């Protein structure tokens, strides 16, 4: 999912890719934080974007400070 | 008294766990005060910058 | 220029025989007031206060005179011997009262300068001392906005 | 004890309000960065080029009526953190 | 700007005392803020 | 009492005659008066001592700690540490 | 043909198009594009307006090979006189990493092309120095050191980087972080303190590294470098003089002077908590007058 | 990186404390220009619990406010004295 | 109250009848602290630990006996409750198994529910959260 979000030039194949990341790192918690960093040190628009919810899936549905300081 | 303990022996170290619910109980009703204060008066001065 | 002088009236007999150097006025009061400093825990002081006679009665001549002889000092407050000037002197300047040097090959003792210590890193310390204590009034002052406010919040219908 | 058990859930709870506290300084900073930012913008319009009015009158305290040089008459604005108590006598003003 | 040396005879000329233009003026900026905070204090304090 | 005179006299001379350092701090043989010398520190050499030379070597030994450096507050700290109260 | 260029200010459009070229050449692993650079010279001030790729190729194994086309010079220039009056050929840019001695041979070649001496203009593509990437040289021809063998060797021209107003408004608002061509407060001038000395450190380290390997190594001897660095040694200050005595007589005047602008602000923080502390004396009394007068009115209702 | 560039000038300006004739005089202009407006802070403060905020200002002529104007050069003198003794005393401990 | 807690087990050595007895129980108290901080990290790297010399044998022996004492104002809440915060298999396994008795078939199942809660609730520890649950459900079931 990862690599080929880089390689596209098309900006709406990088989007989708960058969200569906995310749906697998949903209730991994700890094991997310190798994604999480990847995805936000990107300089593109949508790595970012779809990095958040990284962040929202793994911790989702009980709170975390980590997660909450980190957004 | 003055050699044995014989006064405030009705809490504060008849357990362990006796002196852990009074140390923290203190503790937590002090930092609330704390923290909602100091959030407050945070936000007035972000508040001013914003305007 | 303290708005009574009523209870204070063997203090201030304490400050001038203590001043011109006299001995004899520190025996009359002390014995007289005895009863007074007992109770007042000030009779403990005044042991070595007693002491403190002679060693403030050299800081008024040392001050008014830069250079004076060892000699001259003798005259002044009626002291034993030259040596006797020396020890006197010396001990009050380890504890910092006189600010001072005594030269014996030239047999007088000098008065050391306090100079100017606006060329020295001296003022930098007082200010430091003034600009931590205001730094801390302007963070103290927005904690203490939101403590009325609680109070009046708390308070029944006004 | 009961209320103690509970206190744990309660004491993660307040540590969010810790988080929302460290948070106010990092908004704080970006703010104050930025007001300064925003205030050179308009130093670029207070200066050159400008082109010369005579100031007529006052007719708010915010907003004016201005004459020019280039053969019109206008209403503008005034900027503030500039005085308002020496466009009581008519005398030349510029406008950007 | 001078003083007289009766010790051996001499005059000893000196140009004006080197001074703080500085702290002239600060001393004047301490007398206009003081009179602020006696008025802050004042009305502060006589709501209670 | 004759450690307490050594204290005093540091700061009172700078200077002295072996005999005048013996009459001083009161010694019955001139082999006392030395061993007292060189126990503070003082070069007994012209037949003069030297107060001075005790003093320096304080000095650096407080200079070698990191006790004496931050009390004095150098220049550099008080304005970083004055400029980060206001930021905050 | 020049005796005039001190210095070469740069747009960032010709920074960014050397940049381009290289990565649409595909030329990479420390091979070379070379372009023209294209803008007004003869002049103290060079000003490169613009830029422009040429074909060209070399080999490392051999670097008196390498390939530079003569017909498209001829092509680009007159073109280039149409979009602009300002352009014209004033050097050939390098994109580095760094200056190689193949880079005199270019360089003779190119002055035949040019009507003024041809500027070698480094512009560095992988980013480096405390201080800028680009830097500038142009040909000379000087004695050595060694007082034998005249030889053309690149004079340093210093770099401050400028572009027009026109250019310059697209570049402060595109960027969109803090900027080390701009700053803000207080707190981002403690960063530059920290950022200036650190460059100070490298750099001394260089100085040192250079005088062991001259008497290690046995590098030729430099009288330029040596010399400049004599002449250091007797700017340095010294303490003790006269002169730290008069530094520390305005440390006090101007530590003193923020001590009383401290005291000020303490008077101004001073009387924001006394406008809360009316405010909260009259919104406590109104709200509570509120609730009363409301109870009377509920009343009216319930009474019939 | 390349549009934004990294200046060899920011690190020499970094290491420069400015000529000590032009720091006597902004001391001196700075401090004493406080003294007007010092004056005029008392002036507005007379009274303040009047109502309307435009109201406290028509009184006593406390447009542009003395109150904001005054903490405003407090604050930005403030700033350079700081860095101007911060980058003083870096270069002398510094370089030798 | 740091240099008190350490002090009592760096030596080793008897501050063990002050359970028994009333003296200072803030020292007892600081003990059961240092059980969390150095058993969260190694209940990752194994899951038997607890004879390694890197924790201490008094920290180890005050660990069990305080649960011994919680019993014995038979309040169970205390036990459990502790037990979980320790990072703590051994504890939890018995507590709940010796308790159950068919007091009622409502009041065993509360039981388990008051430590279930708590490790969904409390404990964001994957690893640990998970054995739990397992756990459970075996004296659930049983």
């Amino acid at each position: 999912m990862f690599t080929y979000s880089q390689e596209t030039q098309h900006g709406n194949i990088t989007r989708g890719l960058a969200v569906g990341l995310a749906l697998i790192n949903y209730g991994r918690q700890e094991l997310a934080d190798d994604l999480i960093t990847k995805m936000l040190a990107s300089d593109e628009s949508l790595l970012r974007y779809g990095g958040a919810f990284t962040i929202a899936l793994a911790y989702a549905g009980t709170g975390n400070n980590s997660a909450v300081k980190r957004l | 008294a003055a050699v044995t303990s014989s006064n405030i022996v009705l809490e504060t170290h008849e357990s362990g766990i006796k002196p852990y619910f009074e140390q923290k109980i203190q503790e937590t009703e002090l930092k609330i005060r704390s923290k909602t204060e100091n959030v407050r008066r945070l936000e007035a001065q972000r508040n001013a910058l914003n305007d | 220029q303290s708005n009574m002088q009523k209870s204070l009236l063997p203090y201030y007999h304490l400050t001038k025989a203590v001043k011109l150097g006299d001995l004899k006025k520190f025996t009359s009061t002390i014995t007289k007031y005895k009863q007074l400093l007992l109770k007042d825990d000030t009779y403990q002081l005044c042991v070595r206060l007693r002491s403190n006679v002679i060693k403030t009665g050299i800081r008024i001549i040392s001050l008014t005179y830069k250079k004076i002889s060892l000699r001259d000092i003798c005259l002044k407050l009626n002291l034993d011997s030259e040596q006797t000037v020396e020890y006197m002197v010396s001990r009050a300047i380890r504890d910092g009262v006189i600010e001072a040097k005594i030269n014996h090959e030239d047999g007088f003792i000098e008065t050391t300068e306090l100079l100017n210590i606006y060329d020295s890193e001296d003022p930098q310390q007082v200010f430091d001392e003034r600009i931590k204590f205001a730094n801390q009034l302007h963070d103290e002052y927005l904690v203490s906005m939101r403590y009325p406010e609680d109070k009046k919040t708390q308070q029944n219908e006004k | 004890s009961d209320i103690y058990f509970k206190l744990k859930k309660l004491e993660k709870e307040y540590e969010l309000l810790t988080l929302q506290e460290d948070y106010i300084k990092d908004e704080q900073r970006h703010l104050k960065r930025e007001l300064k930012r925003a205030q050179e913008e308009v130093k670029r319009i207070q200066s050159v080029p400008l082109v010369i009015g005579q100031f007529l009158e006052p007719i708010d305290q915010n907003t004016g009526i201005v004459s020019s040089t280039t053969g019109m008459s206008y209403v503008v604005r005034i900027l503030s953190t500039l005085d308002r108590e020496l466009l009581k006598p008519s005398m030349s003003v510029a406008l950007h | 700007y001078g003083v007289l040396d009766q010790g051996n005879g001499w005059l000893y000329v000196y140009e004006t005392p080197n001074q703080d233009a500085t702290y002239d003026s600060a001393l004047e900026l301490v007398g206009q803020l003081n009179k602020v905070v006696d008025q802050l204090f004042e009305k502060a304090s006589v709501l209670y | 009492i004759r450690d307490e005179i050594a204290k005093n006299t540091e700061l009172s001379y700078d200077f002295l005659p072996l005999s005048n350092i013996k009459a001083l701090l009161f010694f019955n043989n001139e082999k006392e008066t030395e061993k007292f010398a060189l126990e503070r520190n003082w070069p007994i050499v012209n037949s003069k001592v030297y107060f001075n030379n005790q003093s320096k070597e304080k000095a650096d030994y407080e200079d070698e700690m990191m006790h004496e450096e931050d009390q004095k507050t150098n220049i550099i700290e008080k304005a970083m540490d004055y400029a980060i109260s206001i930021e905050n | 043909m020049s005796l005039q260029h001190e210095k070469v200010t740069i747009a960032p459009l010709v920074l960014l198009s050397a940049l381009d070229h290289y990565e649409r050449t595909q030329t990479k692993e420390n091979k070379r594009c070379v372009g023209v650079i294209l803008g007004d010279a003869n002049s103290s001030t060079i000003r490169v307006t613009n830029s422009f790729a040429l074909p060209f190729e070399e080999d490392e194994k051999n670097s008196d090979v390498w390939f530079l086309d003569h017909n498209y010079i001829e092509n680009m220039n007159e073109m280039c006189k149409k979009i602009n009056a300002k352009e014209k050929l004033i050097g050939w840019y390098h994109s580095g990493p760094k200056l190689r001695a193949s880079d005199l041979k270019i360089n003779e070649l190119f002055k035949k092309y040019t009507q003024n001496n041809p500027l070698l203009l480094i512009v560095d593509v992988k980013q480096q120095g405390v201080g800028l990437p680009t830097d500038a040289y142009v040909a000379i021809e000087q004695v050595k050191d060694d007082g034998t063998s005249t030889e053309k060797t690149f004079l340093h021209l210093p770099c401050t980087i400028e572009a027009e107003e026109a250019e310059e408004i697209g570049v402060e608002h595109l960027l969109r972080d803090v900027r080390d061509q701009a700053a803000g407060g207080l707190s981002i001038r403690l960063t530059n303190q920290l950022k200036s000395l650190k460059g100070l450190q490298s750099k001394l380290k260089d100085v040192v590294e250079y005088l062991d390997k001259v008497i290690n190594k046995e590098l030729p001897i430099n009288h330029t470098i040596l010399g400049k660095l004599q002449d250091v040694f007797n700017l340095l200050p010294n303490l003790g003089t006269p002169d730290d005595d008069e530094i520390d007589v305005e440390n006090h005047d101007r530590i003193n002077i923020s001590n009383n602008l401290q005291k000020a602000l303490t008077v101004k923080t001073n009387d924001e908590l006394m406008v809360i502390y009316i405010s909260n004396l009259v919104r406590s009394i109104i709200a509570f007058d509120d609730l009363i007068e409301n109870k009377i009115q509920n009343k009216k209702i319930q009474e019939q | 990186k390349m549009l934004m560039n990294l200046h060899k000038e920011q690190w020499q300006s970094g290491l420069k404390m400015y000529d000590y004739e032009e720091k006597e005089e902004s001391n001196l202009a700075a401090t004493k220009s406080m003294v007007k407006i010092a004056e005029q802070y008392s002036k507005r403060i007379e009274e303040e619990k009047e109502l309307t905020e435009e109201e406290l200002k028509t009184r006593y002529v406390g447009r542009q406010d003395p109150k904001k104007h005054l903490s405003e050069t407090a604050d930005e003198t403030l700033e350079n004295n700081i860095v101007s003794v911060l980058t003083a005393g870096v270069n002398s401990v510094a370089i030798k | 109250y740091e240099s008190a807690v350490k002090y009592a087990l760096a030596a080793k050595d008897r501050f063990d009848i002050d359970e028994k007895s009333q003296f200072v129980e803030t020292i007892v108290s600081k003990s059961i602290e240092m059980y969390v901080q150095e058993a969260s990290k190694q209940y990752t790297k194994d899951e038997q630990f607890y004879t390694k010399d890197i924790i201490d044998p008094k920290l180890t022996s005050i660990f069990e006996r305080m649960i011994e004492k919680c019993l014995k104002a038979s309040e169970l809440k205390l036990a459990l409750g502790i037990a979980l915060e320790g990072y703590r298999l051994d504890i939890i396994e018995s507590a709940l198994k010796s308790k159950l008795d068919q007091d009622s078939t409502s009041e065993n199942v509360k039981i388990i529910n008051y430590l279930l809660t708590l490790a969904i609730t409390t404990v964001t520890n994957s690893k640990f959260r998970s054995s739990i649950l397992r756990k459970s459900f075996d004296f659930l079931m049983n």
